[PDB]
């Protein structure tokens, strides 16, 4: 039952059991109907946490693998552990991207939710690319880029510069440019433009979106400081 | 269990 | 499947905060059947502390919600079954540790310190089991928690100095068992004071003892008020 | 990732 899956997701959220939270929002999605705003946000928060934990663990272990160069057996054990974590990463990404391809992007009937889901697709493709090998990596980076660009174009036409989804999209696309394509210039200019446009139309920032937009605007301006230093 | 690039 | 390799994995998992992997590794180290080093014992203990601690913490949240939803009966029921899901996990974790304790760690304990450490751990996991046990089951399990702490207490009194952190840690958890599980504030307070008292006699010599002594005092303040 | 009475 949809009501029930959604309640479970909320309980799991309260219990900080994000794997369960994701599983029931997965089930809610596979029922095939367009998610409400609440459901979409639940789903995204759940997988944010699921994927986030693994990305964090990956970084720690990758860092150890680096610092153990010279101690070849220690490094090997780190390397194998990192691959374990990578296998989980791929699976989670592939799960969300399949959800996006089969359910969420097809069923998105308003511009806002189209942009939300294309952004999410760019995100999970980015995470995938971060742990993909050789020729497979190039192709996945490109899928990330295309999903963000399409999102970016729709948002430019349909959403105010103060809209948290359009800002969040600008933040993450700028991060892609910086961290994935090694373009600080392009990253910085995207971040700068989104930030400046939000300020210039600050009058449009609604009461309900105030907290999320300003947090993102903070992340944009911090990123911009770091990059141009 | 970790807020992630978003 | 090598002990050196299982231990390094346990350490990597700990850094990565993947406690389930950390436990499984240390479980495997235990199941090779030789007495754990101090290092390996502490890894095992930390790992399962974290694994079980996640579920205890989750259970408290969902349990609190179940209570606060009385009247909204279908919603309460959703919380109730989710609590049961978490309980099942909790029982599994406790059963895993108690089986390790029974087959390997207690029989292999060759020194007083480590025997006490593991009996305390047995009291601990029996305690956690008892907290989500039913009716006549609970009674039996509380008794097993009490027997393990009492054995531990008796060996520690005879064979460890009053300052030892394992001996003090045992006093802390045993007195907590009395307060929280058996509803005996008088017994809890008495046990905590006696242990603090016996430790102070030899603080002149030696740390982590002080930190446990402080926890004893803290519990005492809580319980009296 | 939580620790308990132990």
């Amino acid at each position: 039952d949809k009501n029930e899956l959604v309640q479970k997701a909320k309980l799991a959220e309260q219990a900080e059991r994000y794997d369960d939270m994701a599983a029931c929002m997965k089930s809610v999605t596979e029922q095939g109907a367009e998610l409400s705003n609440e459901e979409r946000n639940l789903l995204s928060v759940a997988y944010k946490n699921v994927v986030g934990a693994r990305r964090s663990s990956w970084r720690v272990v990758s860092s150890i693998e680096q610092k153990t160069e010279g101690a070849e057996k220690k490094q090997q054990m780190a390397r194998e552990y990192r691959e374990k974590i990578e296998t989980e990463l791929r699976d989670i990404c592939n799960d969300v991207l399949s959800l996006l391809e089969k359910f969420l992007i097809p069923n998105a009937s308003q511009a806002e939710s189209k942009v939300f889901y294309l952004k999410m697709k760019g995100d999970y493709y980015r995470y995938l690319a971060e742990v993909a090998a050789g020729d497979d990596k190039k192709g996945i980076v490109d899928q990330s880029q295309q999903a963000y660009q399409e999102a970016f174009e729709i948002s430019k036409k349909e959403m105010q510069p103060t809209h948290p989804i359009r800002l969040g999209l600008a933040l993450n696309f700028s991060v892609f440019y910086y961290e994935i394509l090694n373009s600080p210039e392009k990253a910085c200019s995207l971040a700068k433009t989104a930030f400046d446009e939000a300020i210039a139309e600050l009058d449009t920032l609604s009461e309900e979106s105030y907290k999320d937009s300003t947090l993102i605007m903070q992340l944009l301006r911090d990123n911009l400081t770091l990059w141009t230093s | 269990l970790k807020n992630i690039r978003h």
